[PDB]
């Protein structure tokens, strides 16, 4: 019955929206926030209110807007403004008061109640009572509570509630007992009275019911002396666990206050204060700590802080820093530590070990802040570097374990190395120079290495960054024995597990010319070979077949070492990969691309030296002789011609004719025409013709590609499905399907000619970003995540991509809808050309019209509409939309940092079961797509018109933007991890090729890209000088991603009207 | 066709440049301009030949030879050519391009090259020459207006509101006023400190007119210096009193019901010599002749298949 109630609503919202589509009225606007609320979709509705503001300033009084926007702090100062400018206006005061009762400002709420008591208004008299009761409750004054309770009706849940508290203070537990059971029933009946279209009062009933059950434990704490630990435990646990915004916890604690004074709870109230500081209610956080100190809002401001409670002071000190006063904050810390170490070294009379310890651990935290703050106040230079390093090492001493302490120390050391290296590039821009430089860099490198190692061990599960960092030093330091010693110590020390995270990076340096570096890598890889091979074969197999000798040499060595070990795995994985590369581009397909290229060089470029380099590897390719039926069938129908076409080419080499060369091309064009015919015929491949070995494979010990992870029992290639659908495309990729040793099937895309190694590290980045999103509570609240793939490269050409189920490309879903609804697929295109045949060459100004002309005479629906018709219900329609909006936004921000270009309608897709969106093809990364010569992207991410449409009405105001900042905030917080990963494959030696395409050393280019990235993660991506906070930068991005000027410039294929 | 005392020229996306006899609506001659839309048309002061600024070329058809094809083509510049303008004495021609340069062409000599170049960061939408032939006003997409002294080669720049592309600028014949119009749809008016001859030539801000909500596409002064005309993407040519800077007459083409999705932008205008009439270019494939005072549509020159983006209009003796 309850699941069927929201269905009625969802289906009403659908129309309620479709109505708003036809004309936004404050009428609908009202009934939209309401229905979205019953649907307990708060943030979506909060979007509706934004639209309410930015169009109708018309429930008026900016303070009433700041009040519905739950921004009490803004509404209070706006209500003062509106009260002092105007008169008394009985309602202005009520709002002015509500702002206080939410802010917990009992001091002002009680005063404002008594000081203004003409209140000839009798409703004003009624409302007055409820507030000024709780106001007096926070101010001790029980007489004042009773007076104002004697004015709250016993009919209201509120009237019955405050009686329970007055009884419990004056010790009347039979009264208090009954008052609770009546307040329960007066709220039970009230939750059916406003049966949906209510405030966060359905969420705040859970606040009152919580308090009522807690207030029954306060009863238990009066009569039975033997729950004084049971009760405090549940109180304490249902707190670190519980998540209720500041305001509610005030009230919840106030219930507990009737029994335990704050000075016995301490940890409770410090935990509470802690939260008021993170959420940013510092003025409040303070008042909690001043009470706990029992000493001044340090009004005696020049005086030292009281060390009476070392824990409380430390809170105050950081509240001070987070607050305005921060040189002051830094001071009190230096001194506080000094007072603390003396309070240890002397005052520790033996029989007090726990106090000593907690005291050393509090200090390590202080030392970390000291280093941290010092940096923020001064920056990094010759005078800070020693001090913070000392501060951090000091922190290291007093905690020994603690990820953070060891981290901070390593990162400092590592930034000292950087600070000096980057200073010396400054020096060389304009012998004893290098000898002090090498002494300098060596001095900070070794401890850096050391630090990262102890930090990694203390993470375990969460250390990608540190791990990657160790590598930067390891690879970057062309090895001076000192650094090498420290690494080899570390390698021994830290678990093997670790390195799996990093395998692609290691293999990128298999063939390091530096000798001391290679050795360790090989050794490490072979030990990673010993425990979890599988995690190693595929990647090693790729390397073992590499044009570059060094690579495939040293790759083979490791594989050899793995045979004394797991031989038939190395053997199976060896052949499975070989065969898949044969199956990827079949013999004739390679002749088809190689003949097009060779004809461009000859007939179109007069290049016969380039042409000979195109054909000769395809001739030598077959020189080995056919090995599969398909290779022989080809050989018959084409081989004789081709072998003798080369004959004529090799007569021309020696004769230097052109009639010798013209007999060859006579034969060459013959087979091209034959093949071209048979190419649209390739719509399936059967194993038994194409690769027999693979058909034969039964129950292998090799694991189904990209499925291996410890924790999880190994899933093996139990059999390969006999047929591969060939998706007809420009690269006819195959749809390979394997049978798993667990039963379930595994599908893949077997791609021919795209270097999948980039998209691999891209996945790596997404992995991390997922972890970050799982760990941010808000993002976890909303299920925010990226869809990642299994990318298993096979060679520089080929690779395997994990097949995601239930997905169609944006383009597909549309193509279908348009054909179903009888609309010409490319209509916006045809319209544009009808208007301006020369569209591509128009002025920006001119284009914008042609573009607008198209948009205005075509449906913006499709995607919105086709996603409604798809839905089996309406709640399923609704959640598929929630999932959509969010997933799309997540990638909007992530995609931005990555600089992910080329987001045309065939490069993204939609999971038709969840509603979520997914991006494919991560070639065009970093500004690349925008830096290109012809048709440069101006868009930061596709936020196109039918994507906007498909969201809620009031889309970008609602869930989209909210989810935008959230994601972006997580990203900016963890700006270092995110950058660790990115640097890792910008400066990857085998991937720098995607930046010399600015033509159609790299040291300097790679530098830019990463700076570009940091800019994005610090809000400096726009104005060089400003430092834009998230919501601004976000707003800026949406703006840019939306601008008709930007879109009408997009390459037509991108479909800027979709 | 240049022998008629009234030259009226129309260009657009339909690969023709059409010539009209003002007083009738009959199209006189029509010329082949292929491989691009026309961005700007301007008849040379000499009335011998007309210039057609387009995509990476300025083709120049003859008004006297009443028949042929381009006499002069100018090439070798990439991206669009936005504005043309001539200097009174026969031989100089100026151009603003998307390639961020204002260029000066010697019409009395050979070379696909140009006598001078003035680089800016950001493309140049419009270029016009102060009546004193001494200074060229250059507006670009960044929202900067450059006064280029053709003697001192001194550049001096002025941004109004902009972080906004200024779309067109113009300067009244009497050299008292200069006007810039931008993509916000604002119109800026400056007074001219007539430095000239041993020059200073300063600009003193007078008004901002909130002319349009949509893009403002061109601005122009009547020969009188009486009126200021502003064409826009809001399908409108607004004519402003220079005494008041208030709206005198509004010419527009906006359907007659909210659900018609536009049809046509007001791309350009040119006043008549006696400032009595105004010509109008629009994306609805028409040029139009309006009475400046009543706002009467005194004629409609129909012919072009595709949109119209340019006019040129000549009244010389
Ligand atoms: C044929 C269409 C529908 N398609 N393209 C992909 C695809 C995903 C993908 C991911 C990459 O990182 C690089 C290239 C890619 N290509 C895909 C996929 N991964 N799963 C299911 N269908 C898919």
């Amino acid at each position: 019955e309850r699941a069927a109630k929201c269905r009625a609503y969802a289906k009403a919202l659908h129309y309620k929206e479709l109505e708003f589509q036809k004309g936004p009225t404050p009428a609908i606007l009202e009934s939209l926030i309401s229905i979205n609320n019953k649907l307990q979709q708060p943030e979506a509705a909060a979007g509706v209110l934004e639209y309410a503001m930015k169009h109708f300033g018309e429930l008026e009084i900016q303070a009433t807007w700041y009040e519905k926007l739950h921004e009490w702090e803004d509404a209070l100062v706006a209500y003062d403004k509106k009260m002092d400018t105007n008169k008394d206006d009985p309602e202005l005061m009520l709002g002015r008061m509500r702002c206080l009762e939410a802010l917990g400002e009992w001091g002002q709420l009680h005063q404002q109640c008594c000081e203004k008591w003409t209140l000839v208004n009798d409703e004003t008299q009624a409302k007055m009572a409820r507030m000024a009761a709780a106001a007096a409750w926070g101010l001790g004054q029980w007489d004042s509570m009773e007076e104002y309770t004697c004015m709250i009706p016993r009919d209201t849940h509120d009237g019955a509630f405050y009686r329970a508290v007055l009884a419990l203070h004056q010790d009347l537990f039979s009264l208090a007992q009954q008052c609770i059971d009546k307040a329960r029933d007066l709220l039970d009946a009230e939750l059916t009275a406003m049966a949906g279209e209510s405030y966060s009062r359905a969420y705040g009933a859970m606040v009152s019911c919580h308090m009522l059950s807690e207030l029954e434990e306060v009863i238990q704490y009066k009569l039975v002396p033997e729950r004084r630990e049971i009760i405090r435990q549940i109180w304490w646990e249902r707190l670190q666990g519980c998540q209720r915004i500041v305001e509610d916890w005030q009230k919840i604690l106030m219930v507990r206050s009737l029994v335990v004074s704050p000075h016995e709870d301490m940890r409770t109230w410090l935990k509470y204060a802690s939260l008021c500081g993170k959420s940013g209610r510092l003025a409040l956080a303070h008042k909690t700590l001043v009470l706990l100190l029992g000493v001044d809002p340090s009004r005696q401001l020049d005086h030292p802080l009281p060390t009476v409670h070392p824990q409380v002071t430390y809170a105050y000190m950081k509240n001070m820093w987070k607050s305005a006063r921060k040189i002051d904050a830094f001071q009190h810390m230096q001194h506080f530590v000094q007072t603390m170490q003396q309070q240890a070294q002397h005052a520790i009379a033996t029989e007090d070990q726990q106090h000593k310890q907690e005291l050393h651990k509090l200090m390590a935290r202080c030392f970390l802040k000291l280093g941290e703050w010092q940096l923020n106040l001064q920056g990094i230079n010759e005078s800070t570097i020693p001090k913070v390093l000392q501060y951090y090492s000091a922190a290291t001493e007093h905690d020994r374990s603690w990820y953070k302490a060891w981290h901070a120390w390593a990162v400092m050391n590592f930034e000292a190395v950087l600070h000096y290296k980057h200073q010396n590039q400054a020096r060389d821009e304009k012998k004893k120079v290098t000898e002090d430089l090498s002494k300098t860099l060596l001095m900070y490198t070794v401890p850096a290495v050391q630090g990262f190692f102890r930090s990694i061990s203390l993470s375990r599960g969460n250390n990608l960054q540190d791990t990657l960092r160790v590598l930067t030093l390891w690879f970057d330091y062309g090895h001076w024995p000192d650094v090498n010693e420290a690494l080899v110590e570390g390698v021994k020390a830290i678990q093997i597990d670790t390195w799996l995270q990093v395998i692609p990076q290691l293999i990128a340096r298999i063939d390091t010319p530096r000798p001391l570096v290679g050795r360790l890598i090989h050794q490490l890889l072979t030990d990673i070979g010993r425990y979890h091979p599988q995690a190693l074969i595929y990647p090693l197999t790729v390397a073992s077949k590499s044009t570059t000798t060094a690579r495939h040499n040293a790759a083979n060595k490791i594989l050899k070492n793995m045979c004394e070990h797991s031989n038939t795995l190395v053997q199976q994985a060896m052949m499975v990969s070989e065969e898949l590369i044969r199956v990827a581009i079949l013999w004739h397909e390679m002749w088809h691309e190689g003949l097009e290229e060779a004809s461009r060089l000859y007939f179109g470029e007069r290049n016969v030296k380039g042409m000979f380099e195109v054909l000769e590897p395809l001739h030598a390719m077959m020189e080995r002789g056919p090995q599969t039926l398909k290779e022989t069938s080809f050989n018959q129908a084409y081989g004789r011609d081709l072998m003798e076409a080369q004959e004529w080419c090799r007569k021309y080499m020696k004769s230097g004719n052109v009639k010798d060369l013209t007999q060859a091309w006579d034969l060459y064009y013959h087979v091209f025409r034959r093949i071209s015919k048979q190419l649209p015929q390739l719509t399936s491949l059967e194993l038994q013709y194409v690769s027999p070995k693979l058909l034969m494979c039964r129950d292998l010990e090799l694991a189904v590609p990209g499925t291996y992870d410890p924790n999880q029992p190994i899933i093996r290639i139990q059999s390969i499905a006999p047929s591969l659908q060939v998706i007809t495309s420009k690269q006819r990729p195959r749809k390979l399907t394997l049978m798993g040793s667990n039963g379930h099937e595994f599908v893949f895309l077997l791609k021919g000619h795209e270097d999948l190694r980039q998209d691999e590290r891209v996945m790596q980045l997404f992995g991390l970003v997922n972890t970050l999103l799982a760990n941010d509570p808000t993002s976890l609240r909303k299920n925010l995540s990226i869809q990642r793939y299994a990318v298993i490269p096979l060679s520089t050409n080929s690779g395997l991509i994990g097949w995601v189920p239930h997905c169609d490309t944006l383009h597909a879903l549309i193509r279908d809808y348009r054909e179903k609804k009888k609309i010409l697929l490319n209509i916006e295109h045809r319209i544009m050309l009808r208007m301006a045949p020369d569209y591509d060459h128009l002025t920006l100004m001119q284009k914008v019209e042609v573009f607008e002309h198209a948009v205005n005479n075509t449906a913006g629906d499709d995607l919105a509409k086709l996603l409604w018709l798809k839905s089996p219900s309406s709640e399923v329609w609704f959640d598929r939309r929630t999932n959509y909006t969010r997933s799309l936004a997540v990638m909007s921000m992530v995609g931005y940092i990555l600089g992910l270009g080329d987001r045309h309608p065939s490069n993204l897709m939609l999971d038709r079961l969840s509603g979520k969106i997914l991006h494919i093809d991560f070639g065009d990364c970093f500004e690349v797509a925008m830096t290109r010569e012809k048709f440069p992207e101006k868009i930061p991410f596709r936020l196109t018109r039918m994507l906007t449409n498909a969201m809620e009405v009031t889309g970008l105001d609602g869930n989209y933007r909210i989810t935008c900042h959230t994601v972006m905030e997580v990203l900016r917080e963890h700006k270092d991890s995110v950058m660790a990963v990115l640097e890792a494959f910008v400066y990857d030696p085998l991937l720098n090729w995607r930046l010399m395409d600015t033509n159609t050393a790299l040291n300097k280019k790679a530098i830019q890209i990463i700076n570009r990235v940091r800019d994005k993660l610090t809000g400096r991506d726009f104005s060089h000088d400003d430092t834009l906070d998230v919501p601004t930068q976000v707003e800026l991005l949406i703006k840019q991603a939306t601008s008709h000027e930007n879109l009408c410039q997009c390459y037509i294929g991108w479909c800027p009207f979709w | 066709v240049g022998s008629d005392p009234v030259i009226l020229a129309t260009a657009g996306y339909d690969h023709t440049v059409r010539f009209w006899q003002a007083h009738s609506g009959i199209c006189t001659r029509t010329v082949q301009h292929q491989d691009s839309q026309v961005n700007a048309l301007e008849v040379t002061p000499d009335r011998s030949m007309i210039a057609a600024a387009g995509y990476q070329h300025i083709r120049m058809y003859d008004l006297n030879s009443n028949n042929p094809n381009p006499i002069i083509s100018y090439d070798g510049v990439n991206k669009n050519i936005a504005s043309v303008g001539f200097h009174e004495d026969g031989r100089w021609m100026y151009t603003g391009g998307e390639d961020c340069t204002a260029r000066i062409w010697d019409l009395r000599s050979r070379n696909l090259q140009c006598q001078r170049i003035f680089q800016v960061n950001a493309p140049i939408n419009c270029v016009c020459l102060h009546p004193n032939q001494a200074e060229l006003i250059v507006g670009d997409q960044s929202g900067a207006i450059h006064i280029w002294d053709l003697k001192t080669d001194h550049n001096e720049q002025l941004i109004p509101e902009p972080e906004v592309s200024i779309t067109s600028a113009h300067i009244d014949p009497d050299a008292s006023y200069m006007a810039a119009v931008n993509s916000t749809g604002n119109c800026y008016v400056w007074n001219l400190t007539g430095g000239i001859g041993d020059e200073v030539t300063q600009l003193i801000p007078k008004t901002k007119i909130p002319a349009h909500t949509r893009y403002a596409l061109q601005c122009r002064f009547s020969p009188d210096s009486t009126l200021l005309a502003t064409c826009s993407a809001d399908q409108t040519c607004k004519i402003w009193r220079t005494s008041n800077f208030s709206l005198m007459t509004e010419l527009s083409i906006k359907s007659g019901n909210p659900g018609e999705s536009s049809r046509g932008w007001m791309w350009g205008c040119a006043f008549s010599g006696d400032s009595q009439y105004i010509v109008t270019a629009s994306s609805d494939n028409l040029a139009r002749l309006w009475c400046v005072e009543t706002g009467e549509i005194k004629r409609e020159y129909g012919g072009h298949q595709k949109a119209v983006v340019c006019l040129a209009f000549n009244d010389s003796v």
